């Protein structure tokens, strides 16, 4: 409302204004009561797809695992530490050593990776550790023990009997209630459903499909985006990009001849799954929807740390579509 | 305590009934079972020394709705309490996401021996501190006993009874031998809590560098002795956490309690932890009263 | 060991308890199977005696079963197989 | 919202058993000749209400015999000693 | 009137001079009547000795250090404000501590006059150095409670002799709090716990036992006022 | 959800159940796989120690 | 209370047959459309799943015959503001331009600044040469409804919590003593001659006969006329209807004049609560969080009391088997319970009954069924017969003591038209003076809701340097996170109106009090006063009322310029070292009662298809162990347990006989069975034809 | 105002509304 | 060392009220003392107040007498802010016996041998023609607050009507102290305490049994 209020309430408002107020007020009350009503449903239907993931076994005994950002490189150059470390580093056991300039291990195969250790990480100066996760333990019905690393609650190791799928979904569908929406990308609970539903962005915007510049052009009251291969051969052409979204901005906006990346996304907005899929593999749309969900938390300032998040995503890429029978009962 | 709860009389004798009805039976107070039935709901004088003998050690499991999330459902030890209303210890408000503007809650009650182990063992309220999520703490101490343990360990320039190191007239007029000098002069009007003193201390233990600089090493504190320049409220404040903790000397903005006990919760067991917890919702609130924080 | 008298239903400290056996899990289901025998033990006295041996630690005036048997988890009096 | 007024009420058939019990001890109290007619006169060993023709043809006695034990037998047990035990459950 | 349920005391030992008093039940909410009371009776009712001031040779101005030896001033003044004396002389009286030879200076080294004592001789104070020697003068009179550092009344009377705190108190720290005993059949009672730490002069007990008679004192005054008076008077039992 | 059309065409395909989930496993009472239900922690077995056993 | 009353009707509710359901609700039906000004009021709407679908009439609304919500306002002509009141619906209010009440009027209709604050077609407000204006608002607090319009200094708090304190205001309970509110606005006095619980002077007359059930008004014109009261009349949800007179013999009433108080009055001026001294300190925790503590002077003097009257109803009605007769005599009861039963078979009107007590005696005919051979053995043995005709006498609730107001009695006999098959239906009104309790819900008039924590006794409460404890001791922490600061205002206020100020004018009134009408430059102390809604207390009036306060009896201002004052703490005894918030507040007492909310349950009865347990405070039942925390329960590992509350406490029908057997007989629990749940759906797959079947292997 | 046994209530309107509550 | 030992002189300021000065108390104790006073005088001075009443007429509490303009509970409202003073320790019955127009002063109430009406122009009703009041209240001894006595619990016909019972003469205690503490170290306390009694005992008697109690209870120690 342009008018706008200008009193205190310890000066007391007049009527109209009042009037304005209670406009909001009593908006912001029925919304937050259907929301609530809708956090329900989040939390049901995370339960139902994460009921199955149990520790089973001790150890999966596997050597792949994702990696950690853990405290970027500063320009200048220095160890600047990454503010979101508690959700994404902490209580996780390591698949691989520490060893830096040739020199020797620090945290070896198969440690918490508490705040000592990482105190010390930072210290001997590296930047990225491969640590396990939930996403690529190889136990056959759930995930063993140190794929999960430290239970969030003990402080010690998870148990062989934890149902963490259940704790999982509680833990991500429980802080929603007070989740706001914002002042056209949907920016709020709707948008972490939207993730989980696996929905096609209501926003949605390209995604690059191969490196090399850009061909770039406006045309009729809207644009004309086409990607140069360096080998790709056939150009990938983006006709009906509209007028009305925005180009991506990035350390300067997109200017035209720039070097974009395989998936690098061309608006600034958000990307489907699948298409990020189909592009860039699995562990790609893993980090996407950690990223993307976890960049919705951290907007309202409500830690989550990830190993929830990847419980429901690995939940989420268990099975594979056939698109050759073979010749052998699938359709 | 951070275990215990609260449970109306008129509420203990009609879910214990059938525990009450056996013991009264066995110190022949009642002929037999219906006799024991029929006094238990006439609430006759001597049910009652029974129903304490029948609760001890015995969890009820609080929940409350809706159960969000897992902290829902927490077990205490039942507390016979006057009144009708089930008292709560505040520091599972966090967890419960419960004010006090009415909210209601539902006692049950396991059987089993399998059911009252896991409440005593799982469920139990001082084990489950942490939160399931992130692995911060949720018997963190909030609200008023934040206000409390600011006021207590804030420091005010130019407060009664400072640590001034003018000379040629008169000595410093700061030191104290020891904090219970300290409080002595507290309780008169000499000290205030909240003033820059310097104080020597023998049962807490220094900072790392004052560790490192006065005894390098192994300085084990019950017997060394320290000078420090800190304030009367912080001295107080770090005797509540336990002897291994080093001196902290901050202003306890609730973020620093955060990292405290999350830091005494990474290293100390658990038990430590729920004592500490208890003993700083205890000064938080003794000193929120005193802190005069009122609205006008 | 530092720290203040456990009181009630926090005796004997959880921390100490979880030494003894692998996960917390076995250590609910090795009091509860030991708190059974301890109650059978009571009953079952009445009849000639069976296979409850109870209370190997003496108990208290008027002591549950259940807190017999972790206090007698704490003090290493019982062993266990797991499955 | 509709109370089966027929359902086991819990503290009436663990009452029951006790009172079975309790009577049994009580009669067992009783001489031979004394348990037996009770037993028998209130069908507590079968369920079927034996009369006094059967328990003195089961005895070998005539009638009158056991309706005398029967009086007997039941002033014994209106003494308190035997029967404030048993009065909670009626 | 009867109080229907007798209070009694009863400690628990955890020191030797540390003790942990209950006083059950008492009825409600007298816990705290009689517990704040008897804590202000404790640290400001018994009498006892205590440092006043101290002079000192070799030092005027210069109130950093002294010569001589290693220990800074305000550490000597510290060490002798913790320090344990017995009095009977109520006029304040001078005590010496003198000793040349490096060494370490410990609390017998003094040599006091009649009737004034020590009660821990074997207490570190201070450490000299390369053929010192120290030589202080202790004022040490009787008290009570606790006084700050009396300000000197004269200006330079007595040009060397600095003023200290006194803490006269044998007790050191009391705290206290009150419980719900036994809500049920008695209607909820209270039940009040003492922790009473003192040094080694007296016994908790003497200190608890002299709080009580300085206690009765006034409060007997009181009942004088009209001694057929009616109050709840605990039965003997 | 849509319970008719599960139900039928379980029925057309004979499926079987192995009542192994943490949500069957609360319908038909008996106890769930997980925490204190696997048999890793059900069938654990308590003894007093030879020890204490022979002190006793 | 009479308020809800009042407020029952004249409400709007959206959620009606040829309307539209909580589920078809347009989220854009519950928002506060520009033209609800004068004609709806945006605040009091129930804060459950109705916000919005339910609302109430402004204060000057006014139903066009044709149905659309007319509003009143004033005619301005060639910039005069004159008062020929005109009405206007919403379309009207869109055509038209309309100002504010609150502006400088010059004494002749006539506005003084040109640039006025108006509102046009489409909510917007603009800044209008005063020349257009054609139509101006009749008043301030023309937007709130009847029970909003009662906060005083409303226009300093939050909507949320102004809406709760409407919403709260209207569950008050009447208290015995009835306490008119020291600060109020000025529908105290409107708001029960208008809401029907005040009986009210006809015609003007002389008062003859005041007795405490019947009022004798002489109209002067010959006629008398006997007002009757209602003493002691229960109401719709339990609570007291009292009505005593307020006149003497002598006094000359006029029509329209408050002749007597209802429930909640006091001299004809709504009063639903007390004014209780009020601090504002944070103490030792438990005013923590909401919670409230108070002396147990409030319990003692009977300040907080609230009278409940319960209505207990047995019907004799006729059965197959033969006749049900309320009479004295029942099957087992023994004289000594039977002793408050009189004759007929009702208790005596006074009978202190307590849970368990046999209100009403009536036996039930049951027949000829088998007796166990154990039981025919006791019956002979102690010589008790079986008088087949079975007990179903009416017994007290569990927790509802108290006396026996009054008994009626229905009978068919006496030819009362009671439903066919009942030859008697007996109502046995039983009440109870409940006092305050630890757990019941107090609440402020602005929002400002808590339950008690804790009634501490009178010496450990902090009192002032009079020796006056304080009464109650609410929590800093909520007011500045709540912005309902009125609460503050109220109090500081509160104490102004009950010390009385004297507005030091001998130099000229103040500034400060230069725009305060006459006969307020001095007050009595204990002297009621009122700030209208939105024309009250300039803040500035309030600071210089606080600091022109007279001394109570000796040489004491107490309460200083700032509003604060120097407490003693009762327990320890140290003043505290800052000085703190006092004053007066106006609380009442909700109907959240304790006694209503506590439930338990060991076995009680069971349902019928399912054998679950039942549910409500009605019957015993359990409490529903949902979905949730069955997950929570899943999520701790806990198994057992679950599978203890889903077998053996709820369904397990073979199973609870045993595990009540085995607790009484000191057994360990059994283990538990397959449910009840899990074999009526076997049945049923075998009954629409689906082979369910389990095998091992 | 304007009911014959009004309580004396002083107010603090500086408004003066000219339309009575209907 | 304080050679004067604490000294108690009494203050009268009216009959009712008095203030009772203590001198000189040790430093940083006369908040606490003056405390102790307070929290015994206010909590536990014997007395005697009304227990039952027994109005002839009617049977409950809810409900009317005839002739009568105040409803039973406004009666048992008024007659709970009597003081009457009983000597003997044993439930004492007065009575009461106002009849046609007229007000029921409490002054009307003729008290039985051993206890007195302190406030005699209470208005405990008013009476019209028809007015008839017979009221048989119930004095007994004791301390504090309790709650109305069940008339199931305690023997009692119908008729009785249980009233709550506050057995304390204390009305308003404050108390306040004017430490010197002066830099000489020659401090002391002046503990002023001022009691005020309901005119059922006087002040000095109300902190005499306050002496008695604590003394008694320090004894213990
Ligand atoms: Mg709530
Ligand atoms: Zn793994």
């Amino acid at each position: 409302i342009p008018r706008p209020v200008k009193s205190s309430f310890r000066e007391g408002l007049t009527v109209l204004e009042y009037f304005i107020n209670t406009h909001g007020a009593r908006k912001g009350l029925a919304d937050t009561a259907l929301r609530t009503a809708d956090s329900g449903y989040l939390t049901r239907r995370l339960v139902d797809v994460s009921q199955d993931v149990i520790v089973r076994e001790h150890d999966c005994q596997t050597e792949r695992g994702i990696v950690v950002e853990l405290a970027e490189r500063a320009p200048d150059g220095t160890l600047i530490r990454d503010p979101y470390i508690e959700t994404s580093a902490y209580a996780r056991t390591l698949g691989t050593d520490a060893v830096d300039e040739a020199g020797n291990v620090i945290v070896e195969r198969g440690q918490d990776l508490g705040d000592p250790e990482i105190d010390a990480l930072l210290a001997a100066g590296i930047t990225q550790v491969k640590v396990r996760s939930v996403l690529t333990c190889a136990t056959s019905t759930g995930v063993c023990a140190t794929c999960y690393g430290r239970s969030m609650a003990t402080g010690k190791l998870v148990d062989i009997g934890e149902a963490v799928g259940i704790v999982a979904a509680q833990s991500i569908g429980e802080p929603g209630t007070q989740l706001t929406m914002r002042t056209d990308i949907t920016g709020g609970l709707p948008r972490v459903q939207e993730l989980f539903e696996a929905r096609v962005p209501r926003g949605k915007a390209p995604i690059a499909d191969v490196t090399g510049r850009v061909r770039l052009e406006d045309g009729e009251r809207f644009y004309k985006i086409t990607i140069v291969p360096d080998d790709g051969g056939e150009e990938v052409v983006y006709d009906k990009i509209s007028k009305r979204q925005r180009l991506r901005v990035f350390k300067r906006v997109l200017s035209d001849g720039d070097h974009v990346e395989v998936g690098q996304q061309l608006m600034e907005g958000s990307a489907d799954p699948h298409e990020v899929l189909r592009v860039q593999g699995p562990r790609e749309v893993q980090i996407h929807l950690v990223r993307e969900v976890q960049e919705v938390y951290r907007a309202q300032g409500v830690s989550i740390h990830d190993k929830h998040i990847e419980v429901i995503v690995r939940q989420m890429l268990r099975r594979v579509t056939i698109i050759d029978s073979g010749s052998t009962e699938f359709l | 305590k951070l275990h215990q709860c609260g449970l109306p009389k008129l509420m203990a004798l009609e879910l214990f009934k059938p525990f009450v009805m056996k013991r009264l039976v066995d110190l022949n107070h009642a002929q037999n079972i219906k006799s024991a039935k029929r006094m238990v709901e006439r609430q006759r004088p001597q049910v009652w020394d029974v129903l304490e003998e029948v609760i001890a050690e015995h969890p009820v499991l609080l929940n409350r709705a809706p159960t969000l999330h897992r902290l829902g459902i927490q077990a205490f030890e039942p507390m016979l309490v006057e009144g009708k209303a089930i008292q709560l210890h505040p520091l599972v408000c966090e967890a419960f996401n419960a004010d006090f503007d009415g909210d209601q809650m539902a006692v049950h009650l396991p059987l089993s021996a399998e059911a009252q182990a896991e409440a005593r063992i799982l469920m139990l309220s001082s084990n489950n501190i942490l939160s399931p999520a992130s692995g911060r703490p949720l018997a963190m101490p909030r609200l008023d006993m934040v206000t409390g343990l600011y006021y207590l360990t804030t420091e005010v320039p130019g407060d009664t009874g400072e640590y001034q190191p003018a000379s040629g007239d008169h000595p410093e007029t700061g030191v104290y031998s020891s904090p219970a000098e300290a409080i002595m002069a507290a309780d008169r009007g000499v000290l205030s809590v909240r003033a820059k003193i310097k104080v020597r201390l023998t049962q807490l233990r220094p900072p790392v560098e004052i560790e490192a600089e006065l005894f390098g090493h192994s300085g084990w504190q019950p017997g060394d002795a320290w000078m420090a320049e800190t304030t009367l409220g912080r001295v107080m404040f770090n005797e509540l956490l336990p002897l291994g903790y080093p001196f902290v000397n901050k202003q306890m903005h609730k973020k620093v309690q955060a990292a405290i006990i999350n830091d005494l919760a990474e290293r100390y067991p658990m038990i430590v932890v729920a004592q500490t917890v208890d003993k700083l919702k205890d000064a938080g609130f003794y000193w929120a009263t005193r802190s005069g924080v009122t609205v006008s | 060991g530092g720290y203040d008298t456990p009181l009630g239903i926090t005796n004997p400290p959880i921390d100490e308890l979880l030494d003894r056996v692998s996960s917390k899990y076995a250590l609910v289901i090795y009091a509860a199977k030991r708190a059974r025998q301890i109650n059978d033990y009571y009953n079952q006295l009445g009849e000639g005696i069976l296979e409850y041996v109870g209370p190997l630690v003496e108990p208290g005036l008027q002591e549950k079963p259940l807190s017999i048997a972790l206090r007698e988890i704490h003090a290493d009096l019982l062993e266990h197989t797991e499955g | 919202f509709i109370e089966d007024s027929e359902a086991v009420v819990a503290v009436d058939a663990v009452s029951f058993t006790l009172l079975q019990d309790q009577l049994q001890s009580v009669l067992d109290t009783l001489s031979e000749r004394e348990a037996g007619v009770v037993r028998l006169r209130f069908g507590l060993t079968d369920g079927q209400p034996r009369t006094l023709d059967e328990i003195g043809q089961v005895y070998g006695v005539t009638r009158e015999r056991i309706r005398q034990i029967e009086s007997k037998t039941m002033s014994k047990l209106r003494h308190p000693s035997r029967s404030q035990v048993l009065r909670d459950y009626l | 009137m009867l109080i229907s349920q007798r209070p009694t005391l009863s400690e628990d030992v955890l020191t030797d001079n540390r003790s942990q008093f209950v006083i059950e039940p008492l009825e409600p909410g007298f816990g705290y009547t009689l517990g704040n009371s008897l804590r202000r009776t404790l640290l400001s009712s018994i009498p006892g000795a205590a440092v006043t001031s101290i002079r000192i040779d070799g030092v005027l101005h210069e109130f950093t250090t002294v010569p001589g030896v290693k220990e800074d001033v305000t550490e000597i003044i510290l060490n002798l404000k913790s320090l344990v004396v017995s009095s009977e002389e109520d006029e304040p009286v001078t005590m010496y501590l003198r000793k040349q030879g490096p060494g370490e200076v410990t609390a017998g080294d003094i040599v006091p006059p009649a009737g004034v004592t020590v009660h821990n001789p074997g207490m570190h104070i201070a450490t000299l150095n390369d053929k010192g020697k120290l030589e202080v003068e202790l004022v040490v009179e009787r008290g009570r409670g606790y006084v700050p550092a009396v300000q000197n009344r004269a200006s330079g009377a007595e040009i060397g002799r600095i003023p200290v705190d006194s803490i006269y108190s044998p007790v050191l720290k009391v705290t206290y709090k009150v419980d719900a005993t036994r809500v049920e059949q008695r209607t909820d009672f209270d039940k009040l716990i003492l922790d009473v730490e003192t040094k080694n002069s007296i016994s908790p007990r003497d200190a608890l036992a002299s709080a009580g008679k300085t206690l009765v004192e006034l409060f007997g005054l009181a009942r004088e006022l009209n001694v057929e008076a009616e109050g709840i008077e605990i039965g003997p039992s | 959800q849509e319970t008719t059309r599960v139900l039928t065409d379980a029925a057309i395909n004979c499926r079987s159940d192995k009542l192994n989930g943490l949500k069957e496993n609360v319908i038909i009472g008996k106890l769930i796989p997980a925490g204190t239900g696997i048999n890793r922690y059900r069938n654990i077995a308590v003894q007093p120690t030879e020890e204490a056993r022979a002190a006793a | 209370n009479p308020l809800s009353g009042l407020t029952h009707k004249r409400r709007l509710s959206a959620l009606g047959p040829g309307g539209l359901s909580r589920e078809r609700a347009g989220l854009e039906v519950r928002d506060v459309h520009p033209s609800h000004y004068g004609r709806m009021c945006p605040i009091e709407t129930p804060e459950g799943p109705n916000i919005g679908l339910i609302g109430s009439l402004s204060v000057y609304a006014r139903v066009n015959p044709f149905g659309f919500i007319e509003t009143p306002y004033r005619k301005v002509v060639d910039g005069v503001v004159s008062d020929e009141i005109v009405y206007l619906t919403a379309d009207e209010e869109d055509r038209h331009v309309v100002a504010q009440a609150n502006s400088p009027i010059d004494a002749d209709g006539r506005f003084v600044e040109p640039r006025v604050l108006v509102r046009r077609k489409a909510g917007e407000v603009e800044y209008v040469p005063s020349s257009e204006v054609d139509y101006m608002d009749v008043s301030p607090r023309q937007m709130v409804s009847v029970a909003t319009a009662m906060i005083p200094f409303l226009e300093h708090d939050d909507a949320n919590r102004a809406l709760m304190g409407a919403n709260m205001q209207r569950q008050a309970v009447p208290l015995v003593r009835s306490e008119a509110p020291l600060v109020g606005t000025g529908m105290e006095l409107r708001a029960a001659i208008d809401a029907g619980d005040v009986v009210v002077a006809e015609e003007s007359g002389v008062i003859e006969e005041v007795s405490a059930d019947y009022i004798t008004v002489m109209h002067d014109n010959g006629t008398r006329r006997t007002y009757r009261m209602r003493k002691f009349a229960r109401s719709n949800h339990g609570t007291c209807a009292n009505q005593c007179p307020i006149v003497d013999a002598g006094d000359r009433v006029e029509a329209g004049q408050v002749i007597a108080d209802g429930p909640c009055t006091d001299d004809g001026e709504m009063a639903l609560g007390k004014n209780l001294l009020v601090a504002i300190m944070p103490w030792e925790g438990h005013n923590y969080e909401d919670a409230i503590i108070l002396s147990n002077r409030l319990v003692e003097e009977d300040v907080l009391t609230s009278i409940h009257i319960e209505e207990h109803e047995i019907d004799a009605r006729d059965t197959k088997l033969g006749a049900e007769e309320i009479t004295r005599d029942i099957p087992n009861i023994s004289d000594e319970v039977l002793a408050d039963l009189d004759e007929r078979g009702i208790v005596r009107i006074g009978a202190e009954v307590r849970d368990g007590d046999i209100l009403v005696g009536k036996v039930t005919p049951k027949g000829e069924t088998e007796l166990t051979p154990e039981e025919r053995l006791l019956r002979a043995i102690f010589g008790e017969k079986a008088r087949e005709v079975r007990d179903t006498s009416l017994k007290v609730p569990h927790g509802e003591s108290g006396k026996v107001i009054g008994i009626r009695v229905f009978s068919r006999e006496d030819e009362d038209e009671l439903p066919a098959g009942v030859n008697e239906l007996v109502r046995v009104y039983v009440a109870q003076k409940r006092k305050i309790s630890d757990g019941d819900k107090l609440a402020g008039r602005h929002g400002n809701k808590g339950v008690i924590g804790k009634i501490l006794p009178v010496e450990d409460m902090p009192f002032l340097a009079d020796g006056t404890p304080v009464d109650i001791i609410l929590n800093t922490h909520g007011v500045p996170r709540r912005m309902n600061i009125g609460q503050i205002l109220e109090t500081h206020l509160g104490w102004c109106a009950h010390s009385g100020w004297k507005v030091d004018a001998a130099k000229g009134v103040p500034d400060w009090a230069a725009r305060l009408p006459d006969e307020l430059l001095e007050a009595q102390p204990n002297a009621i006063v009122s700030t209208p809604v939105f024309d009250g207390a300039q803040e500035a009036e309030l600071q210089g009322l606080l600091s022109c306060t007279l001394p109570n009896r000796d040489g004491d201002v107490l309460v200083d310029a700032d509003g604060k004052a120097m407490l003693f703490d009762g327990r320890s005894g140290e003043p505290f070292p800052y000085p703190v918030t006092v004053g007066y507040m106006y609380i009442m007492k909700l109907h959240h009662l304790v006694d209503d909310k506590i439930h338990a349950r060991s076995t009680g009865p069971y349902s019928m298809i399912t054998q679950q347990p039942l549910g409500g405070k009605a019957q015993f039942g359990g409490q529903r162990f949902g979905e949730m925390e069955c997950w929570a329960m899943q999520a701790y590992g806990a198994a057992y347990t679950l599978q203890e509350l889903l077998t053996i406490k709820s369904d397990d029908t073979v199973g609870r006989v045993k595990v009540y057997e085995a607790i009484v007989k000191g057994e360990n629990i059994p283990e538990p069975g397959i449910p009840e749940s899990f074999k009526v759906l076997l049945k049923e797959l075998q009954s629409l034809c689906l082979n369910v079947e389990v095998l091992s292997s | 105002n304007s009911v014959p046994g009004a309580p004396n209530r002083v107010s603090f309107a500086k408004l003066r509304e000219p339309l009575e509550v209907p």
